């Protein structure tokens, strides 16, 4: 499945104010990283003609916590109040799933997934 | 036989994820238990008759033009969704929604699929 709708590769490179880490021509798949000064940091990759997305935190260069969503159409990022965020929504007849990844001014990861 | 494995469209690389041995990484989403699963539930072994037989099914579900489901191209190249009806040495059967990139000299190249059985 085909990411059709992402953040153009200039709103990413605000985003993460940093070009990919690294690109998959395979898969057309990108890997970015951010970090806090207290040890924490987040990859965020994805795959636009395989329509994944993956994170993984690492607190001192341990992995912490890693998740992966399949069957991503679109991710779009998002202002509030509070700063920008990362947005992704799956959307199926019994369940949705939502992820929001913040990096600026804290790492900040929130996912649900509803019946 | 082993050459009909290297005339396929499935790279040898692929054939460790079609039996759930491509552990994931920043660019590989691991989904090694969904596809041992599914190759154990239709009765095709990570043999050599196993891999001849993925090895048919995906290079011919490129010969129909009628299969394809989804289109897309960017910068980088030309890539297209198909589906493919696929039962096994167990009788059970599977609908492969599979990727592949249409390469510039015409050729398929052997991307991901999913099985979808419902």
């Amino acid at each position: 499945m085909f990411i059709e709708n992402k953040p153009g590769e200039i709103e990413l490179l605000s985003f993460f104010e940093s070009e990919p880490v690294s690109f998959e021509r395979d898969n057309i798949s990108f890997l970015y990283t951010a970090k806090n000064k207290c040890g924490l940091s987040v990859d965020f990759s994805f795959s636009v003609v395989e329509g994944w997305i993956q994170y993984t935190v690492r607190l001192h260069e341990n992995e912490i916590l890693h998740n992966s969503i399949d069957g991503v159409s679109s991710f779009s990022i998002r202002n509030d109040n509070l700063g920008d965020y990362i947005y992704a929504e799956i959307i199926t007849k019994e369940l949705i799933n939502k992820i929001e990844i913040r990096i600026r001014p804290d790492i900040k990861i929130k996912s649900s997934s509803v019946i | 036989t082993a050459q009909t494995i290297a005339n396929s469209v499935v790279d040898a690389k692929k054939f460790d994820y079609l039996f759930g041995k491509a552990t994931g990484n920043s660019h590989t989403l691991d989904r090694t238990n969904q596809l041992a699963l599914e190759m154990k539930r239709l009765g095709v072994a990570d043999d050599i008759n196993g891999h001849a037989v993925l090895a048919e099914h995906f290079t011919q579900a490129t010969k129909d033009s009628n299969n394809i489901v989804k289109k897309y191209t960017d910068q980088y190249g030309s890539f297209e969704i198909r589906e493919s009806f696929f039962i096994g040495p167990s009788g059970k059967a599977t609908v492969f929604e599979s990727t592949f990139e249409v390469m510039k000299d015409g050729s398929h190249r052997f991307i991901t699929t999913i099985p979808k059985n419902g």
